[PDB]
């Protein structure tokens, strides 16, 4: 019951604060260190916030072989307790 | 109708001498020379866009002579090139180069072979042609119509297009011309005056294939709406006023990239209108389970849709699939016949028994691939039918009735509830058995048979236990009278190996070993193979016994004392009761119920749209062949069979080609049915041969036919994702569409109705099974929507695997 | 047929040919009961 | 008088659009006072949302088509003719790596040598318009190869 439908990036307001909007307004441009919103979509209404957020992590990678030695791969969860 | 010619200017390939060759010919259809030498079939003419436009621009300055006062090509060249100079489209120095070029010998389609044939050529200040520089496309018309004359009325009269390349020319010229006269040409050899004249001359240039422009000069002449105006135009605007609207009431087709013939047809009313605004100017005028409330119309229906294939019906069976699916299904079939005529004859005091039984599937199975409008069901006996033999066994001898008798009369009662049923149309009551009924019967009946394979074994094992030791002398005759050492364990080693070869041969033909045709052809023998191999190994093991298949000693009634081959219906000893004469029509009824429903659901089942038939499938003519069938047989003493569901999937899969997981075509033909029952009614004479199979090797292929035929079987695949992972589960509608908890809740009560349903198979009312299964159609069409919604009852219950 | 069987007055030919006959009539009075139906 | 489309179809999307699917706006009018019909065509660096036309999708091409009333200049049917080429995927290829006027000009030649003109024909209409099938997939075996 935590289907996904879409996600928007909002590349415009993102770029707008991340002083990327001249590089575009449909690419996801960031700078690191600042945090950028993005919007989750899901398939059916969510019941139960709680469970559900411990039911979803998130992954970051860059490159062709991305690792977490080489600090080119990331997995953190959605949470508040999350190190900003 | 007119005779419209284009010739083009060629040079020939033996003395690489220019002519004038013709490339097309109108009447109203046009027709493309090929460069073999014959004409093309005739099409509608279809123009490219650079031809009208390149046409519509030297026509708008082109060289019109109207009511010219000439009578041969010589006259005509010299008074167009004379206004040709006058309009100072070519100049004074070209007119000698080109009239000897118009003047040149005509040849047509009657020399092209004794030539050399042809090749393009392009006119130059000198005699000697030069070659085309631009780059050549071949004629699309040749390509497509040419690889591979009495339509002109007296009265008409003809056009000759001349199109031809100079590059000592600025630019191309047209050059109209309408005899006062219409008169016979050098040019022509066919014997129609000519009255107009296109001459169609200029360099090579880009956008410009003046095969392309004489086309469409010819197509305009072939128009009915121009013709007219050509024949009454004094002056060029005229005619270039009927290009123009020759030029509206076209339709340009821009290219696409998924071509469809629905896309296509949505232009019919564009293209009756822009007809419609052509001749508005012109004085010319432009030129298997429904009902159908008849009696009998199923049938005749069903005669119309299958009958016309029979051609292809014999043809499309010159295959080795099909000699291997014939080996395949002859012993398919052949093994449950001598098994259930043994049961027969043991139950019925051989009263009705395996010969009777063989006889009976051979005839019942030539006569319906023969006849029938589904020729890939196997006929032949089956479960509920022995049980109801067994049935009427018993109450024969409770009230000391004649049992053969019975069934007579039987069998007379079921060719009347046949003949009202057909000519009724009462198989369209099939549509509302859904793929919920269809494929819970298939499961059950395959897990049936599986079940009864391995309950085969057991026996084999119980009879022949393992101890310690053995008597030696037994006696031998007519089967073991004891236990035998290495029996039980030579049949089990038999059947797994068997097993095993058939599975592996069928990894093979999918996998990638070998030439892939011989990987198909050895993958396509693969259980003869696996048979003949086990057979072998059988035979080079001679101290051990192992029960082989047995076939009556000849074509004589199983017990020659109790009735010949013709029963009396009156009786054969004693006088046949009145009552029971009217009585026998409820068991005819349980009969007809119990064959009505295998067969048509055998039918549902193997003509589903996902297995790929395109030839159709009969419902009502295959019900009316068995069940007449089997009410004839009655009255010799033989049994009524039953589209069996097991054997006509095996021989469906067997016929199927696999294309590059996807299933392509299936070899629908009538020879390997008729074959398989050929050799069944033989099998008899073939003792010799039958005498050295074990039943072991035969129960590896039940046990191979068993787990084959749930391949295509949802509620398989569903019982499987119930063992699955949700997150393995894969891309089909049931699941995208529907929750996993849905999905397997409708799983669940379709294995209720399993669990019932074996039940009731498992207590001696199993003849109440068909009823049972009946009832599975109120549930889908009633309890399920009360539960699920319709979006799911579509996505899990789809007729055709379709995503609602 | 076989063995010692009784003697009818019908034949075998004749007997099934008298029931075809029958069953031809029964067959032919409900396909005009039918005809009648659905029409009046 | 009424387009020959409107007359024939229309007397008696979000869905089917793909996800990621760029719009063109195709502008066709008639101004009397310019003395020639003047094409404008615009490729947008990136897709757009422009506020003042909200479309289903993000704008990336612009069409545009304005002059006088002229001879054989049907506006509406120009605008046509401009619509289905950018339907067409092969010359829909080449607008999106265009780089000057005269590759756009190439595109719409090759358009037009894959382009199939039914003339006037007195067969049935089923008849004449399924005899370009053959005609059609032997012209497009080698454009979308
Ligand atoms: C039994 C042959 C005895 C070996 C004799 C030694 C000679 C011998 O058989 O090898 C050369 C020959 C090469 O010929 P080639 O490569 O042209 O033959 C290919 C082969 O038939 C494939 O099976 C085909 O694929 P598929 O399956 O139809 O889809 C493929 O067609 P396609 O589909 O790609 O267009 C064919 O092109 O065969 C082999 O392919 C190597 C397998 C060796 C076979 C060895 C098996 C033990
Ligand atoms: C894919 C191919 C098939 C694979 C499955 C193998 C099933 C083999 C049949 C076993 C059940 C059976 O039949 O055992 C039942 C028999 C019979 O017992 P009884 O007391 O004589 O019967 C009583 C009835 N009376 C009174 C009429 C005699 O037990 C035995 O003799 C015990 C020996 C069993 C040998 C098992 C062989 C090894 C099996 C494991 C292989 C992986
Ligand atoms: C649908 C089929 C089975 C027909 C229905 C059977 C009934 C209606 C008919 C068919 C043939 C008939 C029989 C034909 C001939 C005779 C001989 C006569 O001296 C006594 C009655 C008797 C024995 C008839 C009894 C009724 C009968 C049994
Ligand atoms: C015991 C074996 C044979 C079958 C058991 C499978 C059943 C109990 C399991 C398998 C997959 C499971 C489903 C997987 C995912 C979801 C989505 C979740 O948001 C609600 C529950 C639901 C819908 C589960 C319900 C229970 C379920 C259907
Ligand atoms: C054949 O029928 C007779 C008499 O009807 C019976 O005695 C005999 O047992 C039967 N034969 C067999 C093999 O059952």
């Amino acid at each position: 019951a935590l289907g996904i439908k879409s996600c928007d990036f909002q590349a415009a307001r993102n770029n707008e604060e991340h002083h990327t909007k001249a590089l575009s307004s449909r690419r996801l441009f960031v700078r690191r260190g600042q945090p950028f919103t993005i919007i989750l979509y899901f398939r059916a209404p969510v019941r139960a916030f709680l469970p559900a957020l411990k039911k979803v992590a998130l992954t970051a990678q860059t490159g062709e072989q991305p690792s977490k030695i080489n600090r080119t791969q990331a997995t953190f969860p959605i949470s508040s307790l999350g190190d900003r | 109708k007119v005779y419209v010619e284009l010739q083009e200017l060629v040079m020939d390939e033996k003395n690489q001498e220019l002519r004038w060759m013709e490339a097309a010919r109108w009447v109203q259809l046009e027709e493309n020379l090929g460069e073999n030498g014959a004409w093309g079939r005739p099409h509608l003419s279809h123009l490219t866009f650079w031809s009208l436009l390149e046409l519509r621009r030297v026509f708008t300055k082109g060289t019109v002579l109207l009511d010219l006062q000439e009578t041969s090509l010589a006259g005509v060249a010299n008074q167009l090139l004379d206004r040709f100079i006058f309009e100072d489209q070519i100049r004074p120095q070209d007119r000698e180069e080109l009239l000897r070029a118009l003047l040149l010998k005509h040849s047509h389609a009657g020399e092209l072979e004794a030539l050399g044939g042809v090749k393009p050529a392009v006119l130059t200040r000198s005699g000697d042609p030069s070659q085309p520089l631009l780059p050549q496309h071949s004629s699309l018309e040749t390509q497509l119509f040419c690889e591979q004359l009495e339509k002109i009325p007296p009265d008409s009269e003809a056009t000759l297009v001349l199109v031809g390349r100079a590059d000592f020319l600025e630019q191309p010229v047209l050059g109209f011309v309408r005899l006062q006269e219409a008169a016979e040409l050098e040019a022509v050899e066919l014997p129609v005056p000519i009255r107009f004249l296109f001459v169609l001359l200029g360099p090579e240039a880009p956008h410009i294939d003046y095969t392309q422009l004489g086309r469409a000069a010819a197509t305009l002449m072939s128009e009915r709406v121009f013709r007219i105006d050509a024949y009454m135009a004094q002056s060029r605007g005229e005619l270039l006023h009927s290009l123009e609207g020759f030029l509206d009431c076209s339709l340009v087709l821009p290219p696409t990239d998924a071509p469809s013939e629905q896309a296509l047809l949505s232009l019919v009313p564009v293209q009756r209108e822009l007809l419609r605004r052509r001749y508005q100017s012109s004085p010319a005028k432009p030129d298997p389970l429904q009902q159908t409330g008849q009696l009998f119309g199923g049938l005749v229906r069903d005669i119309r849709r299958r009958y016309p294939y029979y051609l292809s019906d014999i043809t499309d069976a010159f295959s080795p699939q099909v000699l291997a699916a014939v080996i395949f299904i002859y012993f398919a079939a052949l093994s449950p016949a001598i098994t259930f005529g043994g049961l027969l004859g043991e139950k019925t005091r051989n009263q009705m028994g395996v010969s009777e039984l063989l006889i009976s599937t051979a005839v019942q199975g030539i006569l319906f691939a023969l006849l029938g409008a589904q020729p890939l069901l196997v006929v032949g006996f089956s479960g509920p039918l022995l049980v109801f033999e067994e049935a009427f066994f018993s109450f024969c001898e409770t009230n000391g009735l004649e049992y053969i008798v019975g069934r007579v009369w039987i069998g007379f009662w079921l060719i009347l509830l046949v003949v009202l049923v057909v000519a009724f149309e009462g198989s369209f009551l099939v549509r509302f058995i859904s793929r919920y009924t269809q494929e819970i019967f298939s499961f059950l009946i395959s897990l049936i048979f599986i079940y009864e394979t391995f309950s085969k074994l057991i026996k084999i094992f119980q009879d022949h236990p393992l101890q310690k030791t053995y008597n030696y002398n037994v006696l031998m005759v007519p089967k073991p009278q004891g236990p035998l050492p290495n029996t039980a364990l030579l049949s089990l080693v038999l059947m797994a190996g068997t097993f095993f070869f058939a599975m592996m041969l069928r990894k093979f033909k999918n996998s990638s070993y070998f030439p892939g045709k011989l990987r198909r052809v050895i993958g396509d023998f693969g259980v003869p193979i696996s048979i003949l191999i086990m057979v072998l190994v059988d035979f080079f093991i001679q101290d051990t016994y192992t029960q082989k298949l047995s076939v009556p000693d000849g074509f004589k009634v199983s017990n020659s004392s109790a009735r010949g081959w013709v029963i009396h219906p009156l009786g054969l000893r004693s006088e046949f009761p009145i009552w029971m004469m009217f009585a026998s029509a409820l068991p005819a009824l349980l009969v007809f119920i119990l064959i009505f429903l295998e067969s048509q659901i055998t039918t549902l089942i193997v003509s589903k749209p996902e297995r790929k038939m395109v030839k159709g499938s009969g419902f009502h003519l295959d019900l009316l062949l068995v069940v007449g069938m089997g009410g004839v047989a009655a009255l010799f003493g033989m049994p009524w069979l039953s589209a069996t569901t097991v054997r006509s999937v095996t021989h469906a899969n067997a016929l199927t080609v696999m294309g590059k997981a996807q299933i392509q075509e299936v070899k629908e033909q009538r020879i390997s049915g008729l074959l398989v029952a050929v050799l069944v009614g033989l099998s008899i004479l073939m003792e010799p041969i039958l005498s050295r199979i074990p039943l072991a090797v035969l129960f590896g292929i039940f046990l191979y036919m068993g787990v084959t035929s749930l391949s295509g079987i949802q509620l398989f695949d569903r019982i499987l994702l119930l063992f699955k992972p949700p997150k393995y589960h894969p891309d089909v509608p049931y699941v995208k569409r529907v929750k996993t908890w849905r999905m397997h809740l409708f799983t669940g009560i379709q294995i209720i109705c399993l669990a019932v349903l074996w039940v009731v198979k498992s207590t001696p009312a199993s003849l109440a099974l068909p009823f049972v299964l009946i009832l599975t159609v109120p549930l889908r069409r009633v309890l399920l929507p009360l539960i699920f919604r319709n979006v799911e009852l579509q996505c899990l219950d789809a007729d055709d695997a379709k995503a609602t | 047929g076989e063995r010692v069987q009784l003697a009818h007055h019908f034949s075998e030919p004749e007997i099934t040919l008298i029931i075809f006959g029958v069953m031809a009539g029964v067959i032919g009075t409900i396909l005009l009961i039918s005809y009648g139906i659905r029409r009046l | 008088h009424s387009s020959l489309e409107t007359q024939l179809f229309c007397e008696q999307i979000l869905e089917k659009i793909p996800p990621d699917s760029e719009a063109t706006l195709v502008l066709v009018g008639r101004a009397d006072f310019l003395e020639q019909p003047v094409l404008g065509f615009v490729r947008l660096q990136e897709a757009a949302e422009l506020e003042a036309v909200e479309l289903p999708v993000p704008i990336r091409f612009l069409f545009v088509l304005l002059g006088p009333e002229a001879p054989h200049i049907d506006y509406t049917q120009l605008g046509r003719a401009a619509a289905t080429l950018m339907s067409e995927r092969v010359f829909r290829i080449d607008a999106y790596m265009a780089q000057s006027r005269g590759e756009l000009l190439h595109s719409l030649e090759g358009f037009l040598d894959c382009s199939l003109v039914l003339p006037p024909t007195d067969a049935p209409s089923e008849q004449a318009l399924l005899s370009l099938v053959p005609v059609q997939r032997e012209l497009l075996r080698r454009r979308y190869q």
